[PDB]
């Protein structure tokens, strides 16, 4: 429910 | 000390009484004590990035850890898509160098991917992007993330809620030390 | 009232302590109570021009007295000086009509005398303005001419000085609070 | 010699009847034996003053006389008061530094103020310019006013009037060599 | 006609000893007849660009074959990298898009490896790139490449030589008419 990696969306 | 940090709230709740608003938010900042949401949220919404990253900056540096990170990245990411978004690809490329190469170390080709942006005609050409609205709907729909990002930061977490006490206790307490210039 | 008004001094004083220097000038400018001469020059020397004015607006507007207006008036001409001398006559031309065209009602002739500058190779080729010698010995000349006209304008001239008083005043009172009034 | 003026025009002709048209056009300006009128009305309208400008330098200099000297200054006024109009007054005062500033010492208050326009609202304000009405209107009637003076001009009134001669002279002058005689080499 | 195209030869000879430079070329571009190879190198060399293509398009287009193909690609390379070299990164973008980007359907990766040279101190740091020195070498060694290129391709290849001819031929031929 939530998800730290660096990405567009 | 704890003393001199609990003055600095109590200070806070005079200068918002006496409609002190920038001098409210520049002591936050300074102090590091209170992060005000609901002040970050109305500058995040009016597009205040260099206002924005300042207020940040009291509270965190952009690798202290892992959120702060993908908060920095975040904000300085839609940075660069309205800038690209008002064809202003001269300001876009500044941001591109000043702002983002430091998440390059990270992640090589995502900043690869992200500069290739540059090329499109309308970066929505990209599928990753193609959902992004306007200026208006991608700042809210990005707001919503850095509320969770910041909650979940443990250098925040305890900095988020405002200790609640008696309207004017500043002029309350001083009127004690009066009863009690000089 | 003038209690909530010495409260903002003991704030301006513990705030100056604790090294929170850009909350002390914002509460200065908020309140218009105390006018710090010593962060006005480092700004003037610094060429921070918005700051300035926006230091300058929390006691003063640029049409309220004769005094006012001088200060404002001579900031912009500096700062369309500066402009013409790194050559960006887009930027000069920008601070004339944004800036110094509100000046132009009370002075037709030296707006135009004004605006001539941008035509000139060099604006020295104007003799009252020959004495031009740099960036920063400009900036020092002028604050000089700023200090005065400050410290005698009626709307400055009570707000200069900072009341004298014990060190960590609100820490003393808030202590004494600590101790107070609850035995 | 005047001979080799002569063969200008014929080669002029061949350009033109093998719809050449820029070439034609830079022959007209480097020999400066023809000023094609047509050519400059179109050019005007159109607004190229970079090529309007190079078209005139083929046949006179700024400073060569009264007429000449006008031509120019109203071709770099109109340049200036354009960019006035879409409100770039970054080129605005580029062209008043660049272009109009040979005019001051001539014309030293007129400089002034023309220099004053730019803290003006809109040009108009001016009761000499509240009469200048869209681009196109004031091109064409400053084109009027150049033409008055490109006819009146001493460099140009031997040069307006292309001589009338027959269609493909040069192509039938070729014919007659080779009937006389590859044309390279005979 | 083979007739007219003989009789603009003519005329170039006589308007290069008439001394008009600007005319010579507009007629050999608009005529398509001969390429001054010369031109070309003073051109290339003194780095004016839009009229290196300018001239260049009235004898080929991009896509004609693969000769002409590379040759409008290196062009626009150059124009590039020397706008990165003067830290110009708004114009080396402008070109970046409009003047490059017709070839990345060709080659999308070599098309994203020039792109990503805006974001490097200086683009000698890539590895293919780092033997270029200056502007004035950069464009010599460069022009050699054209060279061959243009010496190879087909629609060149019949017009790089101007036909040797004896002084005025044209002022000669007009005198026997006058005769």
């Amino acid at each position: 429910d939530n998800l730290i990696y660096l990405d567009l969306n | 000390s704890s003393l001199s940090r609990e003055l600095v709230f109590l200070i806070l709740q005079f200068l918002d009484e006496e409609k002190f608003k920038e001098t409210v938010h520049k002591l936050e900042q300074e102090s590091g004590f209170f992060f005000n949401m609901k002040y970050f949220e109305e500058k995040v919404h009016a597009g205040e990035w260099d206002e924005v990253e300042k207020y940040l900056s009291g509270f965190t540096k952009v690798d202290d850890n892992r959120y702060s990170m993908k908060i920095f990245f975040e904000i300085r990411k839609q940075k660069y898509l309205e800038a690209l978004d008002r064809h202003d690809r001269a300001k876009a490329v500044d941001i591109l160098v000043k702002d983002l190469k430091v998440f390059s170390t990270f992640n090589e080709e995502l900043y690869k991917e992200i500069t290739q942006l540059l090329t499109l005609e309308n970066f929505r050409e990209n599928e990753q992007l193609s959902k992004y609205g306007d200026t208006k709907s991608a700042r809210s729909i990005m707001l919503i993330e850095l509320k969770k990002l910041i909650e979940a930061n443990p250098l925040f977490r305890e900095k988020l809620v405002f200790p609640t006490l008696k309207a004017s206790r500043l002029r309350t307490l001083i009127n004690q030390s009066a009863n009690w210039t000089d």
